[PDB]
């Protein structure tokens, strides 16, 4: 599969601190069966989403749905079953870091896990059993459709 | 092969050390006779390091007596080395071994229980133990005469009927005595959902009783609170117990805003919508307490993320809350009252932009329209906790403090925002700073000692001058308690009715003067 | 009474820690006191050193002759490192 | 799935539903209750029950008759918690809200109802209203 | 108490070696008194040099230069072997501790072995050896950064290639660099209680002069005078 | 003062600080173009910050290409609002005003004089002291 993480979201806010970037909105979303806290920014222009919407989101190592590895290049000619043409959205960044409520004494119950595409960033806060796919310094994709 | 030389030995240990005679020395005793040897060497070795330490603690003792010292320090001594010793020495499978033996603990347990430091040793070793048999059994029993929240849960039976007993009692404690009848019920409530639903599913049924349900209601609310603060979630509780099945679009809504315990501009514009059509869902269904409290802490506290287009929606849903009259025709809202909407929610705008835009000086600018727009009840509330978050910083009363001044008008002009008020300033009474001198800390405790004689000038008096009382007992030095009974008698008029002399007059025992402590006391004996 | 060469003596708080009383507290943490100090116009440091009740330790001047007539050629040293560095520093500029 | 229930309730000390608790189950795991609903403690029964809450509502609507068959489980076990929170929830996965006429023959709840209602009754002087009258205009206080 | 709780490793903590190294390496460190003892004379040495540092720097200035930067070459083995902070770590503490102690023995700014070389080479690199010690304390190197042990191996080296191209050359004309260095900021120095400063100041400090613009003596006092007012 | 003596200047700064905003997107044809004028472009074209609906690259993605090595730096925007290292979104910012290379990529933040100028720690600082003096000449190039 390669699916690091699924789950449905509804955006419970748009752009909370004022608009910064006429092109940008940092959308904050909660999901009803995960109850992750998500934060991510998206690129309004080109997928114009508004309050109170719904969609399934998906953290992928790779698009491919064999486990074959992207190699991180941009091949446009690619005959292979892309997971991509199941969602709306999508976009590819690093992880750079990976915070917890761990002490030294005891491992981390809550995760938050930090992504950024190309700039757009992204924070995904919940139960550490869920986040286990996450490891710093990986590639993943982020691909999100909404939900009617 | 045979254990005499060595069991023989595991006794003659037990012999020969420095002073063992006075013991499970019969058993080593009997072990050994039963096992030959030298039985007659055993009884000198016994009797050879007997060095009479009692007969010397009869000595010390007895002259300790003689020296005109309280023997009762001797038995506080004596106990809390004994009790410390068994705290530290205890075993919880020697306990159960005491259970194995027998079900019920031999008289020596039922003579320690008459000893109060005793009971509390038992609390402690069995409050924490839920599955040890003698210590259960024990807190169990005690309570007979803490009922462990395991043993209370563990079958419908037992917590039905600890339920009905403690509920009674804190309706008997009417508005003060809840506060420690309450826990012992909410603590059993609060440790499984099960238990949990039941408990507010009976008292949801109880609440429609017209005879006194609202109390029920109430402290079925406080218990939804307590599983907060136990980090449970409740939110579909309420949904599906009150009207929020009649509304798919509210229930999602408001469920969502508690299960976070926050607001968002989601949820709070499917309200908005809602209450904006022609069909406004039932203003009880948002009309929750910690709902409106997040209410508060969105729009009074610095921040939080805000945007003016959400702004408005938030402050008219909560006008819509705190003004709407729906008239129910057999639970038919048929009459809808939006008249006095308008003008609290510009007072609410008004008083958020002052309030978030961190005022002092220029509180007293506006001091005129703010007094004006606290008779607004959900304004004054709003203010409250505004000033509580601003003077609630430490070290706040070095810098302006006019922000006391403005419970005056709160708790003179509203009566149920009493019990507020004074359990705000219980907070502020014990102000302490290492900057602000201990001179400034006692400046600042008078003044509100003079706030507080204020609000028991408007009735609130039984749990001002029990306070007073708890902590003149604790604290608050005689100076502030004779300040405290100084502004007292300049400002309270004859008669004095015996309901707060009971507490004002066994307390002013202490002083004489504040000549008006005279005349009070003499006129209150009299 | 006064000694001679002080036409004038401001005293004040300063503000800015650089200045301030900067000592170590019994936890190890360092903690900046605001305390007074005198600024003079005109110099002389034997004498005002010499005063009672003065710190003779912290006291300096911008004098750099002065301290060299006084304290030495290692103080000196010192004193003029310390004053080039305030005349650089000043404008927010860094040297090594 | 019983061993599965017991992986992620095994903890006694949790009576609660876990949160999260959807996501701690799964769909098909809404259907495969009922093979072993029966087969852990009763406590765990009981987590799971009250599980069935916090799921999302549109979630239990496509997979109501499953927690409508796991309800009736639930009024069969001998521990008399799981019959009551099946009385109390019997409506909920399909029709959205729980029963409210729950004198339902069980002498505990009898008990309660008995001493309670006459005892509140007798408390209506100066009952303590709800918290939500002091936020509220006076009109709609008084209606 | 936060210097001693973030720096003095602590070896009786069972739960926290589990978390931050590997078993074998807790059994190692909880096995044998010597490591124990090393890590020991570790923190007392570090705190010997914090009061180095507190009779060097009185004004509490963190603020110093220094040839290497051993946070980013920290983070930068970190980022070239891939290591994961989220497990425990395959480092001896004891390992660090002889690494630094070999380290600082490669530094070399002065070279000889009579007691005026050896003191002249401990003088010379005090500072930058209390950093190394104080960064690489094993305490550290296994909570917050969890080197791996080629990672540290890789970091000792780099530490010492780049101290020794950070050495002066010998035949540079560090006069006429001072000289330029100190003249440069003259181009920019402006003019604005009131005292002089800019060109004019500066001027007087290399043209030195009897008379001063604006002498001034910056007195202060040590009594209850320094903070009562009347008296002051 | 043992710091760059010379860095990025006036039209080229001014564009790089709109470059680097979180919002700036290039399409295909565009980022084609401009990676001609990288010189130690190794000819592989990175892959997109944004695949669907439609193929975009990030201005930070196309920067990443021009920080050579693997160097990691840390520094703030000029319009960093104190206080946002104490909220909640701290290692997130709402304005991306702390920018972060991390392994030779500019992952987030917004690049400034206080990040590219001649202030010691500069991006082109670490740069020298990492790569030396002709790759960091290259890294000047490739920027202007």
């Amino acid at each position: 599969a390669g699916i690091l993480f699924e789950d449905i979201f509804d955006v419970k806010d748009i752009d909370p601190e004022g608009k910064k970037f006429d092109r940008v909105s940092r959308l904050h979303c909660e999901s009803e069966s995960f109850k992750m806290d998500l934060i991510l920014d998206v690129n309004i222009q080109i997928y114009p989403v508004d309050l109170g919407d719904k969609f399934r989101l998906v953290i992928a190592s790779t698009l491919y749905e064999d486990g074959t590895l992207d190699d991180g290049e941009y091949n446009p000619t690619d005959d292979r079953p892309s997971r991509a043409d199941q969602f709306e959205y999508v976009m590819y960044g690093k992880v750079y870091r990976i915070e917890g409520d761990e002490t030294s004494t005891e491992a981390a119950t809550r995760l938050s896990a930090y992504v950024s595409y190309g700039g757009l960033l992204m924070r995904l806060q919940g139960d550490a059993n869920n986040l286990h796919g996450f490891e710093v310094d990986s590639r993943v994709y982020l691909l999100m459709k909404k939900l009617a | 092969g045979e254990d005499d030389a060595e069991v023989q030995q595991e006794c003659l240990h037990k012999f020969s050390t420095r002073d063992y005679i006075m013991e499970s020395i019969f058993n080593t005793l009997k072990r050994y006779f039963q096992a030959g040897g030298s039985p007659e060497n055993v009884i000198q070795l016994l009797s050879e390091n007997y060095t009479a330490v009692a007969q010397t603690v009869n000595l010390l003792a007895e002259w300790l007596i003689q020296t005109g010292v309280e023997p009762v320090q001797v038995q506080e001594t004596v106990e809390n080395h004994l009790k410390s010793l068994l705290i530290k020495h205890f075993d919880p499978r020697k306990a159960d071994s005491i259970f194995t033996e027998e079900g019920e603990t031999p008289a020596w347990l039922e003579q320690m229980i008459a000893h109060t430091t005793w009971r509390d040793l038992f609390y402690k070793l069995a409050e924490a133990h839920p599955d040890c048999l003698m210590l259960n059994f024990t807190v169990k029993l005690i309570s007979d005469a803490i009922t462990s929240v395991s043993t209370a849960c563990q079958q419908l039976e037992v917590f039905s009927r600890v339920l009905r007993t403690s509920l009674a009692t804190i309706l008997d404690g009417g508005e003060e005595n809840l506060e420690k009848n309450l826990p012992e019920f909410a603590k059993m409530v609060c440790h499984g959902e099960h238990t949990y639903l039941f408990a507010q599913a009976m008292m949801s049924v109880l609440a429609q009783e017209e005879q006194g349900g609202s109390a029920v209601r109430r402290i079925a609310q406080e218990v939804q609170r307590f599983a907060q603060e136990k980090g449970h979630d409740a939110s579909q509780i309420t949904l599906a117990l009150g009207t929020a099945a009649s509304y798919p679009r509210a229930c999602q809504a408001l469920g969502a805003m508690l299960s976070k315990g926050a607001l968002n501009p989601a949820d709070i514009t499917v309200l908005f919508k809602m209450f904006t059509s022609m069909d406004p869902p039932p203003v009880e269904l948002i009309r929750v307490p910690a709902f409106l409290d997040l209410f508060m802490q969105s729009l009074f506290k610095p921040g939080a993320r805000i945007n003016q287009d959400h702004k408005h929606k938030y402050i008219h849903i909560l006008a819509y809350a705190a003004s709407v009259v729906e008239t129910w025709k057999k639970n038919k809202r048929v009459s809808i009252n939006k008249d006095e909407l308008k003008s609290t929610s510009k007072a609410v705008e008004t008083v958020h932009n002052l309030c978030c835009n961190e005022n002092a000086s220029e509180l007293v600018a506006e001091l005129s329209t703010l007094y004006q727009c606290i008779r607004f009840p959900v304004v004054a509330m709003g203010v409250l906790k505004w000033v509580d978050w601003t003077v609630s910083e430490p070290r706040y009363f070095q810098l302006q403090p006019v922000h006391l001044a403005l419970l005056d008008e709160i708790s003179t002009c509203h009566q149920l925002l009493h019990p507020q008020v004074l359990q705000l300033l219980v907070k502020l009474f014990e102000t302490e700073h290492s900057q602000l001198d201990v001179m400034e800390q006692l400046e600042l405790k008078k003044t509100l000692l003079d706030r507080m004689v204020h609000l028991l000038s408007r009735g609130y008096v039984l749990p001002v001058v029990s306070y007073i009382r708890k902590c003149l007992e604790k604290d608050t030095d005689i100076s502030l308690i004779r300040y405290f009974v100084t502004e007292v008698l300049d400002v309270i008029a004859p008669p004095y009715t015996s309901d707060f002399v009971q507490l004002f007059l066994p307390i002013l025992e202490n002083d004489s003067i504040a000549d008006p402590v005279t005349e009070f006391i003499a006129h209150c004996k009299s | 009474q006064g000694i001679e060469q002080i036409s004038k003596v401001y005293m004040h708080l300063p503000q800015t820690d650089n200045k301030k009383k900067i000592i170590i507290t019994e936890d190890g943490e360092f903690k900046a006191l605001q305390e007074w100090i005198l600024e003079t116009d005109g110099v002389s440091l034997m004498r005002v050193l010499s005063e009672k009740d003065v710190d003779p330790v912290r006291t300096t001047s911008n004098d750099i002759v002065e301290i060299f007539t006084v304290l030495g050629i290692e103080a000196v040293r010192k004193a003029l490192e310390r004053e080039l560095y305030h005349v650089i520093s000043f404008d927010g500029s860094y040297v090594n | 799935t019983g061993l599965w229930l017991h992986n992620k309730l095994g903890a006694t000390d949790e009576l609660w539903a876990p949160p999260s608790i959807a996501s701690l189950l799964t769909a098909a795991v809404i259907d495969n209750i009922r093979l072993c609903f029966h087969g852990l403690s009763s406590a765990v029964k009981l987590k799971l029950l009250l599980g069935t809450l916090h799921l999302p509502r549109r979630t239990v609507d496509e997979m109501k008759g499953a927690l409508m068959e796991i309800i009736q489980l639930a009024s069969l076990d001998s521990d008399p918690w799981v019959l009551m929170v099946a009385d109390i929830l019997k409506s909920f996965p399909d029709t959205g809200s729980l029963n409210l006429e729950l004198e339902e023959q069980n002498p505990n709840v009898q008990d309660i109802l008995g001493e309670l209602r006459e005892k509140v009754g007798e408390c209506e002087a100066s009952a303590m209203l709800p918290l939500e009258c002091q936020y509220l205009n006076k009109n709609a206080l008084t209606t | 108490k936060a210097f001693e709780k973030k720096f003095r490793f602590d070896y009786t903590n069972e739960r926290a070696l589990r978390r931050t190294l590997q078993e074998d390496l807790v059994k190692d460190v909880l096995s044998n008194a010597h490591i124990q003892n090393e890590l020991e004379r570790e923190f007392e040495r570090m705190r010997e040099d914090r009061e180095v540092l507190r009779v060097i720097f009185p004004t509490g200035d963190s603020k110093v230069v220094l040839p290497c930067n051993l946070l980013r070459m920290i983070w930068n083995a970190q980022k070239i072997f891939h290591i994961n902070p989220r497990l425990p770590s395959d480092l001896h503490p004891i390992k660090v501790v002889e690494g630094v102690k070999e380290l600082s023995k490669k530094l070399v700014i002065v070279n000889g072995d009579d007691p005026l070389s050896r003191q002249a080479q401990e003088n010379a690199t005090l500072l930058f050896n209390i950093h190394l010690r104080s960064t690489l304390c094993s305490r550290r190197m296994a909570e917050e950064f969890r080197l791996s042990g080629e990672a540290f191996d890789w970091l000792l080296g780099e530490i010492e290639s780049k101290f020794n191209q950070a050495i002066a050359h010998p035949g540079e004309m560090v006069g006429a660099l001072a000289a330029q260095s100190l003249g440069e900021p003259a181009t920019q120095m402006t003019l604005n209680k009131n005292v002089t400063l800019g060109v004019p100041r500066l001027k007087e400090l290399i043209n030195i002069s009897k008379k001063p613009k604006t002498p001034s003596l910056t007195v202060f006092l040590l009594g209850q005078s320094a903070r009562d007012a009347e008296r002051a | 003062s043992n710091r760059p003596v010379m860095g990025i200047v006036q039209d080229t700064l001014t564009a790089v600080r709109k470059f680097t905003k979180r919002d700036v997107f290039l399409e295909r044809g565009e980022v084609m173009n401009l990676l001609m004028f990288l010189s130690t472009w190794d000819g592989k074209v990175p892959q997109p910050a944004i695949l669907k609906p439609r193929p975009l690259w990030t201005g930070k993605q196309i920067f990443s290409l021009i920080i050579p090595g693997h160097i990691n730096c840390i520094r703030t925007h000029s319009t960093h609002p104190d206080d946002e290292d104490s909220g909640p979104y701290k290692h997130i910012s709402p304005g991306d005003t702390k920018v972060v290379v991390e392994n030779g990529e500019l992952i987030m933040g917004i690049l400034c004089k206080k990040s590219l100028g001649t202030s010691a720690g500069s991006l082109v600082h670490i740069s020298y002291l990492e790569m030396g003096h002709d790759i960091t000449r290259l890294f000047y190039s490739n920027i202007q």
